[PDB]
């Protein structure tokens, strides 16, 4: 609601937590150290 | 293009966090022991009970110290009376002890925790807040690994126990809020979790799922030495004769026993025939120093990339004898030994750290309860090290089909209650497959549910394998 993101606002919450687990995405292939492995993501989370 | 993978499809499966319920809240009653330890202050206790009274219990609280004695909790518990769970906030914001990563501290009180409710005959489930000992997913970094080894042997504890464990809470590193949001309706939930990891994005249980094998094009080679850790031991020794098929330049079966084990000689003749530059070597694994020069006596003319970490010393998994240090003395060729070869790889370029852990950490195993959290450790250490710029694959071998490191009692017992012995003729494309995928930390077990469901969730519903979907049956 756009009341319920006043208290996200007000008291100065960030909503990064992490990547969605729900939406079966795979979550290994998408880490791994080589920054330029096809596939891989580089944030390690985001407001989801 | 594929369906002989198919079979290792069948053969992969991986534990991923999904968002669970945060249990339904009930008026708990009697009292909750706040478990604990005294030396420093902790806000954890306030911020756990201002939940535990206000859900109905009063709060106790339980000093434990580290071997303090498997009998001291139970009459402490007789003392206060009738208690309807404790909650085991030792293990929060702990470091390792760096003389072993098994002789956690808490660990040990857990498990004396555990035998001390058996034996105070108090019947009640018991809980152990963790801080961040398991990830929600590789976006999360498993702060200690050794944490995990409670994981490890938690998910063992519920199939001994079912009315004395409740499970764990794990619970982010630093914050105390998510205990104060949920731990009343977690430790009350009806939902059924066993595994629980408190975030600030919700709750997570851990679930077993099926793994993946579209059998992606890239291709992991032995290029380079392969550190063989117990390669004499049938789990590194079909690895490293597979290494050898697979064209491995140059192997290094490193064991106490090498050169003086039941089967050397045959096995690095196989291995010299496959491949070439095949060593046996008697080292300890134990020591820092010993894989310290071992890894200097690696010949400068080939690099180290392949650390195939497979030793684990086994004797007995029986919670009742179950303590810290015995866990600490069974598995150290485990742990130690991974988190030495961790520490001196840190600065090598390796292609592949394999660890080999077993099921014992991934569901639970009677008669492996101390196996269990060495496999435990191994799995935090890939889950990190997947964290940083080295890869690591914690591959959880089922029961081997020739291998005495863990195919004891407790695998022929499972052999006839779900997880099958997997032929090493597919279970070595499994991590072949692991590599391709660079899985972080694979499940590889040839377990049938038709008589797993009724080895498993028999004793304790467990919430686990309700994302495998032909876990129904």
């Amino acid at each position: 609601t756009p009341e319920e993101f006043w208290e996200l606002l007000s008291e100065g919450r960030d909503a990064v937590a992490g990547l969605p687990t729900d939406r079966g995405w795979d979550l290994d292939s998408l880490f791994h150290p080589d920054p330029t492995r096809s596939g891989t993501a580089h944030q390690r989370g985001g407001g989801f | 293009r594929s369906t002989e993978v198919d079979e290792v499809s069948a053969l992969r499966y991986r534990i991923e966090w999904r968002p669970t319920g945060a249990g339904e809240p009930a008026r708990l009653d009697g009292t909750w022991l706040v478990a604990k330890y005294a030396g420093t202050a902790d806000e954890t206790s306030t911020a756990a009970r201002e939940a535990l009274e206000s859900a109905g219990a009063r709060v106790r609280e339980l000093v434990v110290d580290a071997r303090c004695g498997r009998d001291e909790l139970a009459e402490r518990l007789r003392s206060v009376g009738e208690v309807a769970g404790v909650l085991s906030l030792l293990a929060v914001d702990e470091a390792e002890p760096e003389e072993a990563p098994l002789a956690l501290a808490s660990l040990a009180d857990t498990l004396s925790l555990v035998q001390a409710m058996v034996s105070a005959e108090l019947g009640c489930p018991l809980w152990t807040v963790t801080e961040s000992a398991v990830a929600t997913g590789p976006f999360e970094r498993v702060r200690n690994a050794a944490h995990g080894a409670l994981w490890g042997v938690g998910r063992v504890i519920a199939l001994e126990n079912p009315a004395v464990w409740g499970g764990l809470v794990d619970v982010p590193a630093g914050s105390v809020a998510e205990l104060a949001r949920h731990l009343a309706a977690v430790v009350s939930g009806g939902a059924g979790e066993d595994q629980l990891a408190l975030r600030a994005d919700g709750v997570y249980g851990r679930r077993w799922v099926r793994a993946a094998a579209p059998a992606t094009d890239d291709e992991w080679k032995p290029t380079g030495t392969v550190l063989v850790t117990g390669g004499t031991g049938g789990v590194g020794g079909q690895i490293a004769r597979w290494l050898a098929r697979r064209g491995a330049p140059h192997l290094l079966l490193v064991s106490r026993s090498g050169p003086d084990a039941d089967g050397a000689g045959e096995l690095v003749a196989e291995l010299e025939a496959l491949g070439a530059r095949t060593t046996v070597a008697a080292c300890d694994v134990t020591d820092r120093e010993s894989v310290r020069e071992l890894l200097g006596g690696i010949g400068d003319d080939v690099p180290l990339s392949a650390v195939f970490h497979a030793a684990a010393t086994l004797d007995d998994g029986t919670v009742d004898t179950l303590t810290g240090e015995r866990i600490e003395r069974a598995s150290r060729a485990k742990v130690l030994g991974a988190r030495n070869l961790h520490e001196l790889t840190r600065e090598l370029d390796l292609t592949a750290f394999v660890l080999f852990s077993s099921f014992a950490s991934a569901f639970g195993a009677p008669g492996l309860g101390g196996y269990a959290p060495g496999n435990a450790y191994l799995d935090g250490l890939a889950q990190q090290r997947r964290s940083d710029g080295l890869p690591a694959t914690a591959v959880a071998w089922g029961t081997w089909a020739g291998s005495g490191m863990a195919e004891g009692p407790v695998a022929d017992r499972f052999r006839r209650h779900g997880v099958i012995e997997m032929p090493p003729e597919t279970a070595c494309r499994a991590l072949q497959n692991a590599l391709d995928r660079a899985e972080v930390c694979p499940i590889v077990i040839d377990v049938r549910w038709d008589r797993f469901l009724l080895a498993y969730t028999a004793q304790r519903p467990t919430r686990l394998f309700d994302e495998i979907d032909d876990a129904r049956r």
